[PDB]
Order: C-alpha cells, then structure tokens, then sequence
C-alpha cells in the first residue's frame, strides 16, 4: 500500500555532487508525480522540486536553480534528486512525497519517504 | 485552431507531435504556467476584494420616523442592487478576458513555433505544421524548447520544398 | 511569492485543552478548480511527517474527528479537541496555490501547560 | 513529412458560464460563485421561539407569554411574522428596535426581580388589571411591570432605588399611562395630574400624561407609552412618580452576548447552523456569494438575485 523507500544516509564533503533515490511499491505509481522537500537541522525548509511521471517536467526551488537535478525511471517507478555544488549550509534531511502527475489535477502529498540524511563538510 | 485536444491532459496549451517515432502530445508549461498563475491572481483578487458584504454601518438610531425603518431599509435594497450589477458585469467582463487571454496564449504559442521553422516546414490549414525536412525527437524537443536550428535543416528543406512543385 | 505567517509558534496545551494554530497568507490560496489549497500536516520527532486536512475541510482518512480544519480568504486556523499526547510535535502550513509556495515556520506543542 | 501541431485541451465538462458578449459558453473548467444549495430546513447550540407572542410579548411579560416563560439561554430566538401577543394594552415600545438589535448581541439572560410589587408604599398593587392582557378567561397585566392604583383615595408620592450590585448590564422596562379621560386618571390615581422621574447615574427624563381617547384598539380608548434602558454595573437609578405609572417589576440581567440574531418565520426549531444561518436553513457549501435570503446571520454570503454567477476558470470545451 503505502510504500515509498528512500535512499540510506550519505555523507559527503562540499562541491560533491548528490544521488538521493525514492523508491515505491503498488499501484501508487500510475505515472503520477514525486516532489521533494528539504529539512535543515532543526528548521525545514520549503519545497525543493517536483516532477511528473506522466509528463517529464522539473519545477525547482529558487537559488538552488543550478545544481538540483531530478530524474524519474518509469520502468522501477523510482524517482531521483542530485544536488551538485554541495555546501555546508545545504547540510540537512531531505524528504519524498506523492504528487500529482499533470497540471490538469493539482497536488496530493498522500504518502512520504523514511528520511535520507545528507552531510556536507 | 478549431479544436482541442481531450488527448493533452498535460496543460491549456501545449503540442502534438507525429514523426517517424510515432505521435503524442505533450504541453507547453511555460506558456500554461503563466496562464495558471495569471488566472490564479486575477480569481484571488476578484475574491478576496471583493466587497465589504458586513454591513458595518452602526444605525446607532437606524431610521424609525415612519413605522418601519425608511432609510436604512431603502439604503440597504439599493446597495443589493449596486452589486447585483456589477457582480454579474465582473464575471462577464472577466470571462471574456479569460477567453481571449487562452486565445491570445495560443496565437503566440503558434507564432512563436512559425517564427523559428520559417521555411523549413509548411503551414497547415489547422494548427499543425508540416515538415519539409525528418525531424525527429530530438528535432521535435528542439523545436519546443525553441532551439530550432534552421540552417542545419535549411538544405534538406530546400532541396524537398522545390521538388514537390515537381 | 507567497509568506505563511504561523503567529502560535509555541503552544503548552494541558491534555484536554482544545487549541488552535493560525496559518496567514499573503496572497489568496484559492485555485482555477474552485477549491483553497492549504493541507495541514504533522511531524513527530525524528519521523516523518504525515498531512491530516485536505484542502480547507477534508480530515485525512488516518485523522481522529479531534483534529478539525478551518478558515477562509487568507487567515485559516487548526483546532484540536482534547490535545491528546501523541498530538504533540511540529506543524506546518502548506503550498500557497502559487508555485512559489511556502510551507511557513513551524508550531510545536506541550503536554501539560500546568 | 513530419508533423507537431499546437492545440488546447477539451475535456467534457460542460459546465457553461456567460460572458460579456457570448453566453452559455461550454468551459472545460468553471468555478460557482453563487451559493445555491439545499436550505434543508443538542447539536451546536439551541434556539428558542417566541410562539404566539412578539418580542414585545417576550419581554413585556403579556400574560399569554405564560408559555415562553422557561426560555433563558438560546442560539437563534424564533419569532412569529404576526404574533397574537404583542401590545395588548395599546401603546408603543421606544427604542424596541435597537433593543431587538442589543438581543442580536445576547444569547442568555437571566430575569429576577427588581422592585417588589407590595414595596411602593402605601399604593394598591393587587389591582391595575385589564381584559385586553387577560391570561386566560381571567384579566391581567404585563408580569414584567405592576400598575399601582391609589390606596384608600390618595395615591401618594413613591420613590425607590435599584443599584445595580451585579456586575452587568441589567435592561430595566417601565411605562406611562396615557389616559383616555381625565376620569380615568381620578379614578387611578385621584388627582388631575401626574407625572414619573426616572433618573438615573446618566438618564434623566420627566414624562407627563398625554390625556386623549385614541379610536380603540383591544377595547381601550386609553395608551401606554413604554420606556426601556440598560443600566450599567454600579448605577444606582431612581423612580419617582405621582400617577400614571407602571411600574418595574423584572428585570433581565445580560449574562451572555454573543451574535444570535432574530426573524420572522414559522419554521421548526433549526440548531447545529452553519457560517452564515439564513431563515431557510444554512448550507454548509461556502461559494463566495449566496442568494437563499436577504435577511441573514453571522459572517454571511452576500445575497444577490442571480439564479447562476459561474466564473469561468478554463478555456472553450470544444471536442472533436
Ligand atoms: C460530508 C460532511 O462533512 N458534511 C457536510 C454535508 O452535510 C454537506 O452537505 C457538505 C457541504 O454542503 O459537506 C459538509
């Protein structure tokens, strides 16, 4: 039913490029969408990006526009986040989460991923 | 254009391409997004300011000189009629703006695909374009993306435009 | 671009006390479908959160009748009826109907405020 | 060749919106403005209802209002369109409307008594009664208010003073008598002319007996004008009076307020309302404007004749 596995913890240092990967199980891929959203230690932040199974589409946050990059396999129904230039600011636990796939429709965060920390330093 | 597309699901506005790898729509999301967002803010300010509906008015002594409240009850009926007006000249007004705005998205959306393709492809009598040329995905995805490159094409489109007039 | 002021951001709620959050926009939330896109959701320390209303007034199927959804325009509020423990954790307002959207700051909860 | 082709979307929708120009235009998306649903006719809170009587019967204590007795706290009071209790004893009620508007604002009251009737000295209180306010097959007077007749032939100076030790807002009811004749005005208070003080820490009024034979309304030829004021925790007022006088018996001392507005239908009681509480019921739907009623309660829809506002939100639905 409800099943979207993130990636396990990674650790790198900065201006390193990184592969978060959600994976998801059942009938809930039916080419609909992923969208990430970052969690800085202590405080969250806002949404980081989306994308569309149906529709190959990336909407991404501001100033973070040259270095997130988001990649969906339809095949696995496995969506992918990788963030080049990393810093020590962007240190943080990243989240998944369910969305709808075509503008037609809007949004819809019914499930949410088990946490993939990341650290820069 | 003379009909839409149940097929596009994606957006508003957006493309249906058919080549050698096969046939699919695909919408345009920059030009349905300024759309949405412009809908959006024009929804939200008609809503929001919309009118002061609470009567604020304190009527400390109301009206009461004739038997019933003559002033206020007037006032009251004539403001009702005040924006039964102009609450069902806003929604025409903005539905039809609505609509030529869609119109005017999809107007530019086509004149922008026939200002890159030029003379390397022809204009159909519907919206749709044919190509003189083989463009594949990767052709279709540059011209949507507007990186079209015409001189790449120009000879091939050359050589074919002038053999169809035999 | 779209500021979702939380006022409550710190709230020691006695067991049993209903409570309220108040989400406020900057911007209008409503959306081209007819329909005010806010969707309340929950997190507990070290998991993940999970959504509890769906749109101004849908309860998430998973969401016990205490916890009930408000507001309307701008200013939108959460109201809890006898805060009960689990309750407690960080809160979040939700996607403002412009992309830019923005999840707010966040409101945390106490057991007992006695 | 090799073909892309730019297109909108059509759906099947039909919802249909009207434009400026164009009309019943088939949108593939549309929002309703109008909020048109079911009216459909413990719970939330509870309302009470005037039945036969007026809020002037509710108040001035008509004695057929022996049914209404009971009611001291409420959501949404229902009244009558034409009561049969109102003023039976011909008269008017100065400041009754925005007293009606001061009880849109109240939602409990508690009623006590301010001045016993037998304590005004040496005046028949056990008399003063009418067949235009009778209860029952038997006559009788407002319960809220006692009208004092001479004792004896002499029908002396009173005074008394109520100090509102409660710590709220206390509305307190009286009343002049407007005689037909100048008989009757003997005959209740043996002498030719009277007059009622009434002062308080901030009111301050004489009234004098208007003395005329209005066309009778209930079998009585004679008025009574009635006179209601809130007197504020910590105001000590005053009665004075030779004649013509009815004097306060009940008060209704505010204990709660809040927004609970009043009407004039017949509909059963209707509690658990919604945002906006309308006559014909209150819809739960919260479309920006409705049109069920004119007359409306809490944050409210504005009303507006239109049978259809739909605001159009997508493009012409055209298919094929
Ligand atoms: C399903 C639910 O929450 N109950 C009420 C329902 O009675 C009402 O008809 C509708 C909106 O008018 O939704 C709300």
């Amino acid at each position: 039913q409800v099943q979207l596995v993130q990636s396990g913890a990674e650790v790198k240092k900065p201006g390193a490029s990184v592969k978060v990967s959600c994976k998801a199980s059942g009938y809930s891929f039916s080419s609909y969408g992923i969208s990430w959203v970052r969690q800085a230690p202590g405080q969250g932040l806002e949404w980081m990006g989306w994308i569309s199974a149906y529709n190959g589409n990336t909407n991404y946050a501001q100033k973070l526009q040259g270095r997130v990059t988001m990649t969906t396999d339809t095949s696995t129904s496995t969506a992918y986040m990788e963030l080049r230039s990393l810093r020590s600011d962007d240190t943080a636990v990243f989240y998944c989460a369910r969305d709808r796939p075509h503008i037609l429709t809007g949004f819809d965060f019914d499930y949410w991923g088990q946490g993939t920390l990341v650290t820069v330093s | 254009i003379e009909g839409g597309w149940t097929g596009m699901v994606d957006g508003w506005y957006g493309y249906h391409h058919q080549n050698e790898q096969g046939s699919g729509y695909a919408a345009d999301l920059k030009s349905t997004q300024n759309a949405i967002d412009g809908i959006t803010n024009k929804v939200n300010s008609v809503i929001e300011k919309m009118n002061t509906q609470f009567t604020a008015v304190g009527k400390e002594f109301n009206h009461l000189e004739k038997r019933i409240e003559n002033l206020n009850k007037k006032v009251d009926d004539g403001f009702l009629d005040i924006w039964t007006y102009n609450a069902e000249l806003l929604v025409l007004l903005e539905n039809e703006r609505t609509l030529d705005y869609h119109d005017s998205n999809v107007k530019n959306l086509y004149e922008k695909v026939r200002s890159q393709l030029k003379n390397n492809a022809k204009e159909i009598g519907n919206g749709c374009f044919e190509f003189y040329h083989k463009c594949d995905n990767t052709c279709m995805e540059s011209v949507k993306n507007g990186t079209y490159d015409y001189p790449k094409y120009s000879e091939e489109a050359k050589l074919n435009r002038e053999e169809i007039d035999s | 671009d779209v500021v979702m002021t939380q006022s409550p951001v710190s709230l020691p709620v006695t067991l049993g006390q209903p409570a309220s959050i108040s989400c406020r926009s900057s911007q209008g939330l409503v959306y081209i479908d007819g329909n005010t896109y806010l969707n309340w959701f929950q997190q507990r320390p070290g998991q993940s959160p999970r959504r509890l209303i769906y749109n101004v007034f849908t309860r998430d199927s998973g969401v016990p009748d205490r916890f009930s959804g408000s507001g309307s325009g701008t200013d939108f509020t959460l109201k809890i009826t006898t805060v009960e423990a689990e309750d407690v954790g960080v809160y979040y307002c939700m996607q403002g109907t412009h992309w830019p959207y923005t999840f707010g700051q966040g409101t945390k909860l106490e057991i007992k405020r006695a | 060749g090799d073909t892309l082709c730019i297109g909108y979307h059509a759906n099947n929708s039909t919802d249909t919106v009207d434009t400026l120009l164009e009309k019943n235009v088939t949108v593939t998306h549309s929002v309703n403005l109008l909020e048109d649903k079911h009216n459909g006719k413990i719970n939330g809170k509870q309302p009470i209802s005037l039945g036969d009587c007026s809020f002037a019967g509710w108040i001035l204590g008509n004695p057929m209002c022996d049914d209404l007795i009971g009611k001291t706290s409420w959501s949404y009071i229902v009244e009558k369109p034409n009561p049969t209790n109102g003023i039976c004893y011909p008269g008017t009620l100065e400041d009754e409307e925005e007293l009606r508007l001061k009880f849109s604002g109240v939602l409990e009251f508690s009623k006590f008594e301010a001045f016993t009737s037998n304590g005004w000295g040496a005046v028949n209180s056990g008399a003063g009664v009418t067949a235009a306010c009778k209860f029952g097959s038997s006559n009788s007077f407002f319960r809220n208010m006692v009208w004092l007749i001479h004792q004896s032939g002499t029908y002396p100076v009173i005074k008394r003073t109520f100090n509102n030790t409660k710590g709220r807002d206390v509305l307190i009811v009286w009343g002049i008598h407007h005689p037909a004749t100048l008989k009757e005005h003997q005959d209740l208070y043996k002498k030719d002319s009277s007059y009622v003080a009434v002062g308080s820490e901030t009111y301050n009024r004489r009234f004098t007996p208007e003395i005329s034979t209005r066309p009778n309304v209930n079998g009585q030829a004679g008025r009574m004008t009635f006179y209601w004021t809130m007197v504020k925790p910590g105001e000590s007022i005053t009665f004075e009076s030779n004649g013509a006088f009815l004097a306060p018996r009940y008060a209704f001392e505010i204990v709660s307020v809040g927004n609970g507005k009043l009407f004039r239908s017949e509909l059963s009681i209707e509690s658990c309302n919604t945002t906006c509480q309308t006559p014909k019921g209150a819809i739960n739907t919260s479309l920006p404007f409705q049109n069920i009623h004119p007359i409306t309660i809490g944050k409210c829809p504005k009303y507006v004749k239109s049978t259809k506002l739909r605001l159009a939100t997508g493009l012409r639905n055209v298919p094929s």
